[PDB]
RNA sequence: UAA
């Protein structure tokens, strides 16, 4: 059977090839047989990173049952995609083929939250009862702790060593854990009503909080206490992430429908305000490129931005993404395949832009022209530019 | 000679720790255990973990390859019922 | 615990500028390899004479030239690392560097930038010479310079000169402009091929012109927007200011934008060029489908000649084709606005890719004739010479700086010493192994031998009986009456050289004693021989004319034209001059009478005109006088004329071997320590004057005569070019125990002036023209006595009185580069191969396998057989790939056998590995494993296939002896994912697959099967075995630590790197019994990390320990396990690798004691020792420390007491010891001269 | 409202005597052998 | 001998 494949292996050999003898990478011009000339993201920097945009949509996957997907994780390598569904079931997918089926049944409940460790040894899983599971890279569930918290677990990162990790939940406070025992090491104290979200600082130990009550709180994990707050939301914040690499950057999104980034090494500063008519959902930083993020809109409307860029509308807007609300995104590590869940029960994975494609920036994800399956012929296709989208 | 450095038998510091941990050595051809028993467990052998020989894993006497261990996904690990080998012959076609 | 040392010195020339720098009586070029500032005076038939090197210690990013007020000498702009400016001036008082000033950038920038920072930041030059500024990305810094020589600097994001600027591609300062005024060209919306038919237009241009307002605290500027264009190719890349505008190139486009800011006038250079969209202006249009596919176009802008209307523009593409642009402009207006390739006839660039940088040497006020020197990135740098630039043109090579291209290859082999007998007498370098690389990228590109040793051709071999001195004496222009003596039978032979050496047994010479010298006399009319205790005078015949009788035997005896020298063991001078009349006299000379109460270890008549200043009526730079030279027991050189009054003059430093020497008058601790000096020419066509002294501990130092000044000696510290050959403090006693160190000139060996140094380990120095002399060693056999041999030759004697003549290979060496070089040109004018890697060297066959790479246009096909959709045949395509394997014998260097591999296929990785073929009875075979990956694109499904060969002996084709071995392929198969390495594990063979690893095993039956498996994160750069532990490197995740089984057929996870981090190259670092590795990041750092299962937070090993990161001054390519020597004392390894600039360095480790000792004198020397840039090495190393070798040997060249003081930091006997070590790791490679 | 054992190696449930897998319920229990294999591994040198 |  001939099937859709994205692999970066020959990519990197042509990029390790130019390395090696001191070839520069030439400039792609467009035309396919330039396809050849695109080099794997991590090789991108500074005016190229534009090129590490995910804009082609490459494939539409599905479980057998259609099961809401709370959260979404690439594995560590980028090797299998982790799809969580409202089951509390785990479903693998191979980056290689978009291919699998297999589930697990991780939890019982819910699963609302996933995050692999920094060392790719450890996989935390939360559901919607409060149960947190220590998972090896093979999902072999090594440890429960079964009363986390009193509600559903929100959102769980873990420490620059992985030796900590902090969780939250619609509990009014953030607990941090100590892996080795799995023991609660302490209380982050405050965020009145419902905390939302938390994430860890890559690199120096620093917490960040988004909370039902308007607040964005910098924690010190060493201490426990609030350094810092964020007063510039005015209802209640969604999901938080500082950078994937550096981490001088920190960005909330909320449901009063704006986006903000704050600058961490001066004083909160805030770089970019950015607002839209509909409801950001979750966000994602690019795991290579600084500045660049994309953000999920409530009508799917995939929204990829980038500082350096524009600070006031997003670089890429792909309008109908998703037929439903978007619930997850995920950037592959290696970063060629970005990865979106919504309600409509789907997986899709995007791809980056080829040099020349006829139906570039004209999928039905670019225009509302969804006729009964228009997937079949892009997800079937062996190749990837196709000839000028739809499908039977 | 300078093309091929004669880098296999190297002394090594962390060799009794290879052996004790991984049950590993830096000989890949050693003559198996004439004393070890993997049923019975690392107390057959007289010599303990520090034996010079080869004590094979129980993991390695199963029959047929797991075929969740070819994926990376064995939940089982050494407690396997089926070999961790990528043995050809031995796979379930 | 590891050094890092430069086995050679950068090749590939980054930079280049010509100016007035340490001379204003020519213009000279500043050339750039990598750390290494070199000047050269480019002669007017555009040879390069290099008049001195500075070595720095990190990567010059950029050179700038700024002038001086009250000086015709300009200052130079040095940038090294990320954002850092050292401001640069020439002392010629010392003739050395001094920094005028360090400015950091890095930390503004970092403080600037919301993304990581490009790792070069880019320096631009006012042609006011108001202002510099350097750039990284959208920040800017600017280096004001007042008209107290810089004012303060000031650094600010692009946006704040402008609003609209956000993603900078380049910034230039325009040209006739009364203020500092620049252009920025900059994308708002970044814009590439995937995304031009959703963006229109993105590029846009704005000249500001910048108004400075120095003050003491801050400088203040102000930009005004003088033009600004908004719709412009989304490809421009380029900006070329020229008089009256700037011309902006992009890959498909050539836009010229005047001062006033209007796009003119742009040309369409290809099909991929923005057809009917610009439609604005004048479009000429192009079908010559010229790419300038680079991220920055090398051009040369030449001003019109005063005007001549002469003023040229030259672009350069990456695959070397000049491209003449001209612009008739009559005012603001533009006329006949076009490119033209200017035609080769003669395809001599055709070596060269890649230009780095283009500069005029001769300007001769008219633009029709053009001497350019370009640096290439694969090919020699070129010093090329443009008649007549016409839109009848010539164009002519007139030198070259070799150029070793990016070595992409490392293996070690025979070159030399295949056969065990040359000539009926054994190889003198026999049992001797070499370096072979792979050079070049493109139609280019050859096999370059790093050879160990100087590889003398042979042309005469004899065998004596027993001799322990010989001497040739040359009468009428040819070889008669070669003397032998042997001094433990105090004999003597004649042994007349014309007719094969029969014995003369003619004439009254002393047979019956030891001959301490003889040589021709008397404008060779007369032959004096000095014997043990007489003094003898003979002529052409041999007859005996005057006889001396001295009381005590001679020791040193030294002879010009009309003079001889004699010591005897008393101590005292004894100086004779023949009479002019009719000889046969041989009268007194009357010493000083100081001079007789001093002792003497050594002395020689010397003919120089050093001393010429404080002669009477001789201050004129000609007339080298006749002085008597003699080294005094407190090692003082003093020297003085026959006609000397009673004035003695003297060398000042050299008892405590100064940096600087100058002649003074000598007015007057018996510590002999120099051995034997000597003052002489060496070079290959321009000869300069160079002193050379010879220490007692077998050390050599060199002291360069300054052309002007010549009353005075300097030595280069910064630059480490002199190899080390001895210890001071008897240390390495070794070197000079078995055989006495002689020093013997040679004004022509083979057109080149060279200094012999005997002894068991004997050394040569050769200086080319475009390079400083240079110490190598010489053969892998003892040295005994050497004498000149008819022209161009010398007669050498080894210890087992094997005589031999040799002459100095001269037809693909490059002797500079602190290593001999040798370049084999595999390709030839029939068979083209391209780009060669992967080379290695079969031991049992003795042949050497080498890969090509063809770079052939690349079809996007899908998996079934169909071509990709959007494909377009009448377009120029991208290139794809497609190798082969090369069989070479080293016996002849020529290709014997070729296999082809298809299209889209490189060879990423071949090794001549040793695979067991049988378990049982442990039979092992060296097989050729090459690992084929199928270059596609991204869609395709990654493919691949491994082969394995064999190397069988066939019967010779007739003709071709060479050609007796043939490959025979005893196993291939095609597998699923890239093979991107290939690495041998304890006998069985484990290549790389699409985030995979694959062990498997070959039986007798020539039976491949899988045995081992493991998985890969993201994809494999490097692979290593240290018997059967792995190292896999991932483009993405650092690399990780694999100990492989077998019965049990296991690879187990020992650990893994706890950074993430793209490894270009793997080595393991064992140092003793602990087990350390080598991994060569992208970002140009090896790192050191280290299995270290007994250390707590480890996690069992687990987690690799980081020891130390260095940052190497260039892209590392290759990396090989090597045996490590040991001169004084399990098996050691040492890592050697090849860098793309065309360096070769090495990691050696270390004890934990020698360790101390030396990151104590490391430590000692950047505290107190002056660095050349104000460059901290310690810091340049770190964008328990790696130490840099570099720094260790500026130890070796400090003065004697000076030395002393830094050993006493740590350590009694700290100074013999860290002498010991010294010469340990730089005889490190010398294991190299004894295998089989 | 009631799961089934997917992915669970029939090895880490036992029989409650929520989840089931063939008519008799059972629940998963974590794998305490390889969190201490990772604690013994966590001990210095060992 | 399986999830
Ligand atoms: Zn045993
Ligand atoms: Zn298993």
């Amino acid at each position: 059977t001939q099937r859709r494949s994205v692999d970066v292996s020959s990519p990197y050999i042509n990029l390790y090839y130019n390395r090696r003898h001191g070839l520069p990478n030439l400039v792609v011009e467009p035309e396919t047989s330039y396809t050849i000339d695109i080099m794997p993201p991590n090789a991108y920097r500074g005016r190229d990173r534009v090129i590490n945009l995910p804009s082609k949509f490459t494939h539409l996957s599905s479980n057998k049952v259609k099961h809401v997907i709370p959260a979404i994780q690439w594995t560590p390598e980028g090797r299998r995609l982790v799809v969580a569904t409202y089951s509390g079931e785990f479903s693998l997918w191979n980056a290689s083929s978009f291919t699998f089926e297999t589930l697990m049944q991780a939890h019982d409940s819910a699963v609302t939250t996933m995050k692999y460790s920094h060392d790719s040894d450890w996989m935390i899983s939360g559901d919607a009862d409060g149960m947190i599971k220590i998972w090896q890279p093979n999902f072999s569930m090594v440890k429960e702790i079964d009363a986390a918290h009193t509600e559903s677990i929100r959102d769980m990162a873990f420490s620059s060593n992985d030796s900590k990790f902090v969780t939250c939940s619609d509990d009014n406070i953030l607990k941090i854990w100590n892996f080795s025992n799995g023991k609660q090491e302490r209380v982050l104290s405050g965020h009145h009503w419902d905390v939302k979200s938390c994430d860890w600082h890559p690199e120096m130990g620093l917490i960040a909080s988004a909370s039902k009550d308007n607040l964005v709180k910098l924690w010190d994990p060493r201490s426990g206490n609030c350094i810092s707050s964020i007063l510039k939301f005015k209802h209640t914040v969604l999901k938080t992430r500082f950078q994937p690499t550096k981490g001088n950057l920190l960005m909330a999104i909320s449901k009063d429908k704006s986006c903000r980034v704050f600058d961490i090494r001066y004083s909160m500063k805030e770089l970019m305000c950015v607002r839209d008519e509909t409801d950001y959902m979750t966000l994602e930083w690019h795991p290579i490129n600084e500045s660049m993020f994309t953000l999920a809109c409530y009508d799917g409307s995939l929204k990829h931005f980038d500082l350096l860029q524009n600070l006031n509308e997003p670089i890429l807007t792909i309008p109908y993404a998703h037929d439903k609300c978007i619930t997850s995104l995920s950037y592959n590590p290696v970063g060629h395949i970005f990865a979106t869940a919504a309600k409509d029960r789907t997986i899709r994975f995007w791809t980056r832009a080829r040099p020349i494609d006829p139906n570039a920036y004209d999928d039905p994800t670019y225009n509302n022209k969804k006729i009964n399956g228009w997937f079949f012929g892009i997800n079937n296709d062996i190749n990837a530019v196709r000839e000028k989208g739809a499908a039977p | 000679s300078l093309i091929h450095p004669d880098t296999a038998k190297y002394p090594f510091k962390f060799e009794p720790f290879l052996r004790q941990e991984y049950s590993f050595s830096l000989d890949p051809d050693r003559p198996i255990c004439e004393f070890y028993n993997s049923r019975e467990g690392p107390k057959s052998c007289p010599r303990g973990p520090l034996c010079p020989k080869k004590h094979v894993l129980p993991i390695f006497q199963n029959k047929i390859v797991c075929r969740h261990w070819l994926r990376g996904l064995c939940k089982k690990n050494d407690q396997c019922e089926y070999l961790h080998e990528y043995n050809l012959r031995k796979m379930p076609e | 615990m590891n050094v890092y040392d430069d086995v050679l010195d950068a090749t590939v020339v980054s930079h280049s500028l010509a100016t007035h720098f340490t001379t204003s009586d020519y213009e000279e070029l500043l050339v750039v390899r990598t750390n290494i500032l070199s000047v050269y005076r480019p002669t007017r038939d555009g040879k390069l004479y290099l008049t001195d090197e500075f070595k720095f210690h990190g990567l010059i990013t950029d050179i700038g030239l700024i002038p001086q007020k009250d000086s015709p000498l300009s200052c130079l702009l040095l940038c090294t690392g990320v954002a850092k400016i050292s401001i640069l001036k020439f002392n010629t008082l010392t003739n050395s560097i001094d920094t005028l000033s360090l400015h950091y950038y890095e930390g503004k920038f970092k403080g600037k930038s919301l993304v990581e920072l490009a790792k070069i930041s880019t320096l631009r030059m006012d042609p006011g010479s108001s202002c510099a500024l350097l750039f990284n990305n959208d920040i800017i810094a600017f280096l004001p310079f007042h008209v107290k020589f810089t004012a303060p600097s000031v650094v600010l994001v692009a946006s704040e000169l402008y609003e609209g600027a956000k993603n900078i591609i380049d910034i230039q300062f325009l040209k006739n402009f009364t203020k500092p005024t620049i252009a920025l060209l900059y994308q708002p919306k970044l814009v590439w091929a995937g995304n031009t038919t959703i963006s229109k237009l993105p590029t846009q241009y704005v000249i500001l012109t910048l108004n400075i307002q120095p003050a003491e605290s801050a400088t203040k500027i102000e930009s005004t927007t003088i033009a600004f264009v908004k719709e412009l190719p989304w490809d421009l890349h380029t900006i070329v200011p020229v008089s009256n505008g700037a011309i902006i190139v992009g890959t498909n486009e050539l836009a010229f934008l005047d001062n006033t800011g209007v796009l003119q006038s742009t040309v369409l250079l290809n099909s991929f060029a923005d057809k009917e969209l610009q439609k604005t202006k004048i479009i000429n249009n192009s079908s010559l489908e010229i790419m300038f596919r680079e991220k920055n176009t090398t051009s040369i802008w030449i001003p019109s000649s005063k005007s001549n209307n002469d003023e040229t523009l030259l672009l350069m593409d990456l695959k070397s084709n000049i491209y003449y642009i001209q612009m008739e402009a009559e005012g603001r207006l533009l006329i006949k606005f076009d490119i033209f390739k200017l035609p080769i006839v003669n395809d001599l660039l055709k070596e060269n890719s890649n230009p780095k940088c283009i500069t005029r040497l001769n300007a001769t006020n008219s633009n029709k004739n053009m001497d350019l020197f370009i640096g290439f990135g694969s090919g020699n740098a070129l010093v090329l010479r443009l008649n007549n630039l016409k839109s009848p043109f010539d164009i002519e090579l007139l030198s070259s700086l070799r150029n070793v291209g990016p070595i992409t290859s490392l293996t070690v082999g025979k070159v030399s010493s295949i056969d065990d007998v040359v000539k009926g007498l054994p190889n003198p370098n026999k049992n001797e192994y070499s370096l072979v690389a792979t050079s070049g990228n493109g139609s280019g590109s050859h096999l370059t031998v790093i050879q160990t040793s100087v590889q003398p051709e042979i042309e005469l071999a004899l065998k004596f009986i027993s001799i322990t001195q010989i001497w040739n004496l040359k009468i009428k222009g040819r070889d008669r009456y070669l003397i032998t003596t042997d001094s433990t039978k105090s004999r003597s032979d004649i042994y007349e050289s014309d007719n094969n050496f029969k014995l003369h047994k003619g004439g009254r010479l002393r047979r019956d004693a030891t001959t301490v010298y003889i040589s021709m006399f008397g404008e060779e009319k007369r032959i004096i021989q000095v014997t043990t205790n007489h003094l003898y005078l003979y002529d052409t015949h041999f007859r005996r004319l005057t006889t001396i009788k001295f009381d005590y035997e001679v020791i040193h005896v030294s002879v010009m034209d009309p003079y001889i020298l004699v010591t005897v063991s008393r101590g005292d001078i004894k100086i004779f001059e023949l009479e002019e009349k009719n000889k046969r006299k041989l009268l007194k000379v009357d010493l000083p009478e100081i001079l007789n109460e001093m002792v003497i270890t050594s002395g020689l008549i010397l003919k120089s005109n050093m001393c010429n200043e404080f002669l009477i009526g001789l201050s004129k730079s000609q007339e080298e006088q006749l002085l008597f030279t003699f080294v005094t027991a407190d090692n003082q050189i003093i020297f003085f004329t026959k006609d000397h009054n009673d004035r003695i003059f003297q060398l000042n430093g050299v008892d405590q071997l100064n940096e600087s020497l100058y002649i003074s008058t000598y007015q007057l601790v018996p510590d002999p320590s120099i051995k034997q000096v000597m003052i002489n020419k060496l070079g290959h066509d321009n000869k300069e004057e160079y002193l050379t002294i010879l220490t007692f501990g077998g050390e050599i130092y060199q002291y360069r005569k300054l052309p002007q000044r010549r009353s005075r000696f300097y030595r280069n510290v910064t630059r480490n070019d002199l190899a080390i050959t001895g210890a001071p403090d008897n240390a390495y006693a070794k070197g000079v125990s078995s055989i006495e160190r002689i020093m013997h000139y040679f004004p022509d060996y083979n057109g080149y002036s060279v200094i012999f140094v005997t002894g068991s380990v004997p050394y040569i120095l050769i200086k080319e023209d475009d390079s400083t002399p240079k110490i190598f060693k010489f053969g892998n056999i003892p040295l005994v006595s050497v004498t000149p041999w008819s022209e161009r030759s010398v007669m050498c004697v080894d210890d087992i009185k094997n005589a031999r003549v040799y002459t100095l290979t001269t037809d693909n060496m490059y002797y500079g580069n602190k290593l001999p070089l040798k370049q084999i040109k595999i390709s030839n004018v029939l068979d083209d191969y391209k780009t060669l890697q992967k080379l290695v060297y079969h031991e049992r066959a003795q042949l050497f396998l080498v890969s090509y790479c063809k770079r052939v246009p690349y079809e996007a096909l899908g998996e079934d057989g169909e071509k990709v959709i959007g494909y377009d045949e009448n377009v120029p395509h991208a290139e794809g790939f497609q190798s082969g394997i090369l069989l070479i014998n080293p016996k002849s260097w020529k290709v014997i056998d070729k296999i082809d591999f298809p299209k889209n296929s490189v060879v990423n990785e071949m090794r001549s590995s040793m695979i067991q073929i049988n378990s049982k009875t442990k039979r092992k075979r060296e097989y050729i494993i090459a690992g084929v990956a199928n270059a596609t694109t991204e869609d395709t499904p990654p493919t691949g296939a491994f082969h394995i060969y064999d190397v069988i002996e066939v019967v010779p084709e007739p003709g071709k002896p060479d050609t007796n071995y043939k490959l025979k392929e005893i196993f291939q198969e095609e597998v699923s994912g890239t093979v991107s390495t290939v690495c041998e594990v304890s006998g069985r063979f484990m290549i790389s697959q699409s985030q995979k690893v694959l062990v498997r095993d070959i039986q007798e039956d020539n039976s491949v099967i899988p045995v081992a498996f493991l998985d890969i994160p993201v994809f494999v750069t490097d692979s290593k075995s240290f018997g059967n532990l792995l190292i896999i490197g991932d483009a993405m995740q650092g690399f990780q630590f694999i100990g492989f089984d077998a019965e049990p057929y296991r690879m187990i996870s020992l650990g893994r790197s706890m950074s993430k981090f793209q490894t270009m190259s793997l080595e393991f670092l064992v140092n003793g019994g602990d087990m350390y590795f080598a991994a060569t990041d992208a970002d140009r750092n090896v790192h050191v990390l280290k299995y270290a299962p007994d250390e707590p937070n480890s996690l069992s090993g687990q987690r690799l320990v980081h020891c130390s990161s260095f940052t190497l001054h260039s892209t590392n390519s290759c990396m090989m396990l090597l045996p490590r020597n040991e001169e004084f004392g399990v098996p050691s390894f040492q890592n050697v690798g090849g860098q793309v600039d065309g360096s070769v360095f090495k990691i050696v480790p270390l004890s934990e004691e020698k360790y101390r000792r030396l990151y104590v004198i490391q430590q000692q020397i950047i505290d107190r020792e002056l660095q050349l840039g104000g460059l901290n090495p310690r810091m340049e190393r770190l964008a328990r420390p790696m130490l840099d070798f570099n720094v260790i040997r500026r130890f070796c060249g400090l003065a004697i007491d000076r030395r002393k003081s830094i050993a006493q930091k740590a350590g009694r006997h700290a100074h013999f010891e860290a002498w010991r070590d010294i010469i340990n790791i730089e005889f490190s490679m010398r294991s190299l001269c004894q295998g089989k | 409202r009631i799961r089934r054992t997917t992915g669970i190696p029939k090895k880490f449930l036992k029989s409650i005597e929520m989840i089931t897998d063939e008519g008799k319920f059972v629940v998963q229990v974590e794998d305490k052998q390889s969190w201490e294999d990772y604690q013994r591994k966590r001990e210095n040198r060992q």
